[PDB]
C-alpha cells in the first residue's frame, strides 16, 4: 500500500471532528483573507516613493495564492475519498507548493535588501531600480514555478484498500529520483534562506548596538544621560529576534513531515496517523494569517 | 490693539527692595508665555526671567538667582517682579515681553529691531 | 487629432528630464550653518572650501568619500527669524557654532539652542554642536582674571565624574571647565526625552583638520538612524 | 518727545471714539433673515504629479485653463490642467522660491525669494526657449508676493518691512511706501488697479494708493501676525487670516471690523484665503491639513475639503469659477469642483 | 534724533488718518448683502452646474 494523503477513515463520532476541522479551517481562511487584503489597500496608497516596500507586494499576493486551497481539502475530508477527478489530483499540491517557495524566497529577499541598503544609502550610492525588481522577481517565480514540476507531473488517482476506494496518491519512477528531489528542495528552499535572514537581522542588531556606544566612548555624554538618551532600543532587540525565530519556527515542521513520509517509504516499521498529516498542513496554513501582521505591527 | 504698560521703578539705596508691575490688554492673556528682559546703559538687551501660561514652570539667569522672583495673575491681567538686596550692576531699563504665538513653548524675543509685542520700559537706579 | 501626438511628446520629453534630475537630487546631502558673529563659522568656511551686493544666502559645496555635501549659509537678512528658518526644515542637520570663551553671552547660546530644539517645524532634525575657540579658554582659566562661578554659581560645587576619562596633558581645572559647560548643553537635548532626534557636541580650534570627518561620520549615524526608522522596525 | 507721545495718544483715542460712535448694528442683525447655504460637498477632479519637494506658491491664468506652481527643490512647472500636460518646466537659478506670479497677457511669469532679487521670465520667444530677461534688485530682505498691473510695472513686498513699484523696462523702483514695523507677508490688488491693500506681520493692515505713494487707512483687531490677504469682488471690502486662528472681514468706508471667523476646536493657524465668484464663500486653508469653506455672512461653517497629507500652504479660485486648486508640503497640486 | 523723527511722522500720519469720512455699518451691511444677492445665480461652487457645461468631468 500506499500514504493516503489527505485520506482517512472516522469512526463513531465523525460529525465531530469533521464539524471542529472545518470550522478551524474556515477561520483561517477568513482571517488570513481580510489581512491580506487590508495589507495590499494599506501598501497600495504609496504612490509617493517606495524602495524597501516593492517586494513586500510580491509576499502579500503570494499568501493570497497560498490560502486559495481550503475548499478542496474540505471537501475530501467531508466526503472520505477523492471524487474530483486528475485535474485536481494534478493542480492542488502543485499550486500550494508554488506559493509556499515564493513565500519563503521572498522573505529571503526582503531581509537581505534591508541589509544591504542600511549600507549603501550611507555611502551615496544609486539604489536599485525597476531593472533590479523586475529580474529579481522573475527569477524567483521561474525558479519556484520550475522546482516543484513533480507534484503535477506524477499524483495520479488509483484504487486501493485504506488501512477499496479512489485516492490521489503519489508514483515515483525510481529510489534516486525521488531522494534527490527532496534532499536538493529541502536544501535550497529551506536552509540557504535560513542562513540569509539570521545573519543579515544579526549584523544590523551588531552595527546598532555598535553606534550607540560612540555616544559616551567618544561624545561622553554622563553617566545619567545615556539612559535618558535611548530608553527605548529594547522594542528594536525584541523585534529583531521576534523577526528570527518565528521564520524557525512556522516552516519547519512540514519540512519535518516530508522527511517522515520519505523515512515511511524506505522502512516499513512506521505508522502515522493521516489526521497528523492534515493538522500539520492545517497549522502551516496560519503563516498567510501571521505574516501580515508581523511586518505591519507597528504602523 | 497690543498693549503692555509697565509701572514701579526708581532710586533705590543699595541693599533695598521694590517691585514691578506690568498689565497687558488687547488679548487672551492666560494663552502665553511672558518675559522680563533689561536693557543697561551702554550694552545690549539681556534676557533676566520667564514664567510659562499657568506658573508651574519657571527659570532665571544665573545673575539674578536667590533674589528676583515672578508672578502671574490671570484673573487680573497683571504680571509681577519682586526685586530684593539690589546691587548697582542692577541700574538698568526694565521691559515685559511677550511670545509672539499662543499655545507654544520658544521664544524668538529679544532683538532690537523693534519686536512689535514690548513695552516702554521703567528706569531702575541702585546708588548712593 | 494631429495636434495633441505632439503635445504628449513634449510632455513625454519633460518627463524624460524630470527623471534624470530627481536621480542627482535624490544623492545629495544638504547642511544648514548656524552661529553669532563673535564665533569662528567663516573660519570653519574657509577651512572646508580648500578640501553681488545685497546677497541674501551663500552656498559652498564639498565631498568626502564620494558623497556631496551643500552647506548654507545665510548673509543679509534682518535680526528676526521666525519667518525665514522655516524653509529649512527637511535638510539632513543643523551646525551650530558656539564661542565658548567669553562667559557673558553664553546665556545667549543657551537660549538659542533651546528655541531651536523645541520649534514645531525642526522637531525631526538632528543638530551637531561645534564649541570653537577652546585655546583662549584654556589661557583664560590658567590666567585666573575671571571666575567661572559669577555667571553660573552652580560651578562652584561641580566635581569631575570618577568615571570620566580625561585627555592626555591637560590641567585638571581646563578638564572641569570643559566638561562643565558640555553638561550645559547636553541637559537641554536630552530633557525631552524623545529620541527622534540626537545632539552630537565636539571641542575645536581655529587650526584645525578633522572638522569633515566628523561631520560625515555624524550624518552616517543619523542616516542609518533614518533607514531603521523607514523599515518599521523602529 | 513725551509732548509728541501725548499727541498720540490723544489722536489714537480720538479715531477711538469715532469708530465707535458708528456701530449702530451688528452684520449679524442685519443678516438674521438669510437662508443659510446647507451642506457643501466637492470631489477632486485631477490630482496633478511631478513636484520633487514641497510646494510654495500657485497662480491661475485669465483662459481660467493654465497654472503655474513653485516648488523648494528649484523648479517652475506651468500646466494644462484639462488634459495634465506639462507645458513648461523651467530651472531657477535659485531654490529658495517664495512666491510666483502669472502676466495678465499670458506672455510673462516672475519669482523671488530668499535671494532678494525678482526674476522675470519670457514665454513667446521666436525661438522656442524661454530665458532670464530681467533681475531686480534693490530689496534688503526676503521677498514675499509679487503682482503684475501690466506687461511693464510690477509691485512686490520684502521681508524689511517695504513694499515697492518697479518699472521694469528702465530697471528702477519708481515709489517705494514705508510705514509698516514687522515683515511685510502678503498684498492684494482692486479689481480697478489703483489701490492695493497690506498685511505686514505686524497685527495691522494698510490701504495704498499706487500713484501717490502715502498711505490712506491703517486697520488693526488682531493679536498676532497676519500671513494672507485678498479682496471682496466690488472692491469694498477684504479678509484677513492670521496665526490666532481666526480670519477676519474689514469694511472701507465704516473704517472698522465687520466680523470674525473662528471656532472653539481650531488651535492652529491660517495660511491661505480666498474667496469665491459671488462673494458667498469665504475659503480658508490651515495647518491641520485640511481646507475649511465658510458661508461669508452669517459666519457658519459649510464644508471641508479634507484630501491632503501635510500642511497646506496655497489656494486659489478661477476668474469663471468652475474650479479650486490646492497646494501643500507633500508635493502635490489638487482640483476641486 | 531718531524718537524725535519717529514720533513727528506719527502724530502726521494720525493726523491725515483723522480727518476722513465715515458711514453706518447699515449701509455697508446692506450693500455687502445686495452684491451677493445679485449674482447668485452665476456662481458654480454655490450652485453646481449639469455635467454637460463642467470642463473637469
Ligand atoms: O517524500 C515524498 O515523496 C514527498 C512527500 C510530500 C509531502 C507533502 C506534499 N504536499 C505539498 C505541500 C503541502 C502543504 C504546504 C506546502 O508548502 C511548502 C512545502 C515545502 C516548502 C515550502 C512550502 C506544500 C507533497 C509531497
Amino acid at each position: 500500500t500506499r500514504f493516503p494523503f489527505f485520506s482517512d477513515v472516522k469512526g463513531d463520532h465523525r460529525l465531530v471532528l469533521a464539524a471542529v476541522e472545518t470550522t478551524v479551517l474556515v477561520l483561517i481562511f477568513a482571517v488570513s483573507l481580510l489581512g491580506n487584503v487590508c495589507a495590499l489597500v494599506l501598501v497600495a496608497r504609496r504612490r509617493r516613493r517606495g524602495a524597501t516596500a516593492c517586494l513586500v507586494l510580491n509576499l502579500f499576493c503570494a499568501d493570497l495564492l497560498f490560502i486559495s486551497a481550503i475548499p478542496l481539502v474540505l471537501a475530501v475530508r467531508w466526503t472520505e475519498a477523492w471524487l474530483l477527478g486528475p485535474v485536481a489530483c494534478h493542480l492542488l499540491f502543485y499550486v500550494m507548493t508554488l506559493s509556499g517557495s515564493v513565500t519563503i524566497l521572498t522573505l529571503a529577499a526582503v531581509s537581505l535588501e534591508r541589509m544591504v541598503c542600511i549600507v549603501h544609502l550611507q555611502r551615496g550610492v544609486r539604489g536599485p531600480g525597476r531593472r533590479a525588481r523586475a529580474v529579481l522577481l522573475a527569477l524567483i517565480w521561474g525558479y519556484s514555478a520550475v522546482a516543484a514540476l513533480p507534484l503535477c507531473v506524477f499524483f495520479r488517482v488509483v484504487p486501493q484498500r485504506l488501512p477499496e476506494i479512489s485516492i490521489c496518491t503519489l508514483i515515483w519512477p525510481t529510489i534516486p529520483g525521488e531522494i534527490s528531489w527532496d534532499v536538493s528542495f529541502v536544501t535550497l528552499n529551506f536552509l540557504v534562506p535560513g542562513l540569509v535572514i539570521v545573519i543579515s537581522y544579526s549584523k544590523i542588531l551588531q552595527i546598532t548596538k555598535a553606534s550607540r556606544k560612540r555616544l559616551t566612548v567618544s561624545l561622553a555624554y554622563s553617566e545619567s544621560h545615556q539612559i535618558r538618551v535611548s530608553q527605548q532600543d529594547f522594542r528594536l532587540f525584541r523585534t529583531l529576534f521576534l523577526l528570527m525565530v518565528s521564520f524557525f519556527i512556522m516552516w519547519s515542521p512540514i519540512i519535518i513531515t516530508i522527511l517522515l513520509i520519505l523515512i515511511q517509504n524506505f522502512k516499513q516499521d512506521l505508522v502515522i496517523w493521516p489526521s497528523l498529516f492534515f493538522w500539520v498542513v492545517a497549522f502551516t496554513f496560519a503563516n498567510s494569517a501571521l505574516n501580515p501582521i508581523l511586518y505591519n505591527m507597528t504602523l | 490693539q497690543v498693549q503692555l504698560q509697565e509701572s514701579g521703578g526708581g532710586l533705590v539705596q543699595p541693599g533695598g527692595s521694590l517691585r514691578l508691575s506690568c498689565a497687558a490688554s488687547g488679548f487672551t492673556f492666560s494663552n502665553y508665555k511672558m518675559n522680563w528682559v533689561r536693557q543697561a546703559p551702554g550694552k545690549g538687551l539681556e534676557w533676566v526671567s520667564d514664567i510659562s501660561q499657568s506658573g508651574a514652570s519657571i527659570s532665571y539667569t544665573g545673575s539674578v538667582k536667590g533674589r528676583f522672583t515672578i508672578s502671574r495673575d490671570n484673573a487680573k491681567n497683571t504680571l509681577y517682579l519682586q526685586m530684593n538686596s539690589l546691587k548697582p550692576e542692577d541700574t538698568a531699563v526694565y521691559y515685559c515681553a511677550r511670545c509672539p504665538a499662543p499655545f507654544t513653548r520658544d521664544c524668538f524675543d529679544v532683538t532690537s529691531t523693534t519686536y512689535a509685542y514690548r513695552g516702554q520700559g521703567t528706569q531702575v537706579t541702585v546708588s548712593s | 487629432s494631429a495636434e495633441d501626438k505632439a503635445a504628449v511628446e513634449r510632455s513625454k520629453m519633460i518627463e524624460k528630464q524630470l527623471q534624470k534630475d530627481k536621480q542627482v537630487y535624490r544623492r545629495t546631502l544638504r547642511l544648514l550653518l548656524l552661529g553669532a558673529d563673535n564665533s569662528g563659522k567663516s573660519t570653519i568656511v574657509k577651512q572646508m572650501r580648500i578640501y553681488v551686493k545685497t546677497s541674501g544666502i551663500f552656498e559652498t559645496k564639498f565631498q568626502v568619500d564620494k558623497v556631496n555635501f551643500h552647506m548654507f549659509d545665510v548673509g543679509a537678512q534682518r535680526d528676526e527669524r521666525r519667518k525665514w528658518i522655516q524653509c529649512f526644515n527637511d535638510v539632513t542637520a543643523i551646525i551650530f557654532v558656539v564661542d565658548s570663551s567669553d562667559y557673558n553671552r553664553l546665556q545667549e547660546a543657551l537660549n538659542d539652542f533651546k528655541s531651536i530644539w523645541n520649534n514645531r517645524w525642526l522637531r525631526t532634525i538632528s543638530v551637531i554642536l561645534f564649541l570653537n575657540k577652546q585655546d583662549l579658554l584654556a589661557e583664560k582659566v590658567l590666567a585666573g582674571k575671571s571666575k567661572i562661578e559669577d555667571y553660573f554659581p552652580e560651578f562652584a560645587r561641580y566635581t569631575t565624574p570618577e568615571d570620566a576619562t580625561p585627555e592626555p596633558g591637560e590641567d585638571p581645572r581646563v578638564t572641569r571647565a570643559k566638561y562643565f559647560i558640555r553638561k550645559e548643553f547636553v541637559d537641554i537635548s536630552t530633557a525631552s526625552g524623545d529620541g527622534r532626534h540626537i545632539c552630537y557636541p565636539h571641542f575645536t580650534c581655529s587650526v584645525d583638520t578633522e572638522n569633515a570627518r566628523r561631520i560625515f561620520n555624524d550624518c552616517k549615524d543619523i542616516i542609518l538612524q533614518m533607514n531603521l526608522r523607514e523599515y518599521n522596525l523602529v | 518727545l513725551d509732548q509728541l507721545r501725548q499727541e498720540a495718544e490723544q489722536l489714537k483715542n480720538q479715531i477711538r471714539d469715532a469708530r465707535k460712535a458708528c456701530a449702530d448694528a451688528t452684520l449679524s442683525q442685519i443678516t438674521n433673515n438669510i437662508d443659510p447655504v446647507g451642506r457643501i460637498q466637492m470631489r477632486t477632479r485631477r490630482t496633478l504629479r511631478g513636484h520633487l519637494a514641497k510646494i510654495y506658491a500657485m497662480h491661475w491664468g485669465t483662459d481660467s485653463r493654465l497654472l503655474v506652481s513653485a516648488s523648494q527643490d528649484g523648479k517652475l512647472i506651468i500646466w494644462d490642467s484639462y488634459t495634465t500636460n506639462k507645458v513648461h518646466a523651467i530651472p531657477l537659478r535659485s531654490s529658495w522660491v517664495m512666491t510666483c506670479a502669472y502676466a495678465p497677457s499670458g506672455n510673462y511669469v516672475a519669482c523671488g525669494g530668499l535671494d532678494n532679487i525678482c526674476s522675470i521670465y519670457n514665454l513667446k520667444t521666436r525661438e522656442g526657449n524661454v530665458r532670464v530677461s530681467r533681475e531686480l534688485a534693490g530689496h534688503t530682505g526676503y521677498l514675499s508676493c509679487c503682482r503684475f498691473l501690466d506687461d511693464n510695472q510690477i509691485v512686490t513686498s520684502s521681508g524689511d518691512t517695504t513694499c515697492a513699484l518697479w518699472d521694469i523696462e528702465t530697471g528702477q523702483q519708481t515709489t517705494t511706501f514705508t510705514g509698516h514695523t514687522g515683515d511685510v507677508m502678503s498684498l492684494s490688488l482692486a479689481p480697478d488697479t489703483r489701490l492695493f491693500v497690506s498685511g505686514a506681520c505686524d497685527a495691522s493692515a494698510k490701504l495704498w494708493d499706487v500713484r501717490e505713494g502715502m498711505c490712506r487707512q491703517t486697520f488693526t483687531g488682531h493679536e498676532s501676525d497676519i500671513n494672507a490677504i485678498c479682496f471682496f469682488p466690488n472692491g469694498n471690502a477684504f479678509a484677513t487670516g492670521s496665526d490666532d486662528a481666526t480670519c477676519r472681514l474689514f469694511d472701507l468706508r465704516a473704517d472698522q471690523e465687520l466680523m470674525t471667523y473662528s471656532h472653539d476646536n481650531i488651535i492652529c493657524g491660517i495660511t491661505s484665503v480666498s474667496f469665491s465668484k459671488s462673494g458667498r464663500l469665504l475659503l480658508a486653508g490651515y495647518d491641520d491639513f485640511n481646507c475649511n469653506v465658510w458661508d461669508a455672512l452669517k459666519a457658519d461653517r459649510a464644508g471641508v475639503l479634507a484630501g491632503h497629507d501635510n500642511r497646506v500652504s496655497c489656494l486659489g479660485v478661477t476668474d469663471d469659477g468652475m474650479a479650486v486648486a490646492t497646494g501643500s508640503w507633500d508635493s502635490f497640486l489638487k482640483i476641486w469642483n | 534724533t531718531a524718537s524725535i523723527a519717529q514720533a513727528r511722522k506719527l502724530v502726521e500720519q494720525l493726523k491725515m488718518e483723522a480727518n476722513i469720512d465715515r458711514i453706518k455699518v447699515s449701509k455697508a451691511a446692506a450693500d455687502l448683502m445686495a452684491y451677493c444677492e445679485a449674482h447668485a445665480k452665476e456662481d458654480p461652487l454655490l450652485t453646481p452646474v449639469p455635467a454637460s457645461e463642467n470642463p473637469f468631468r
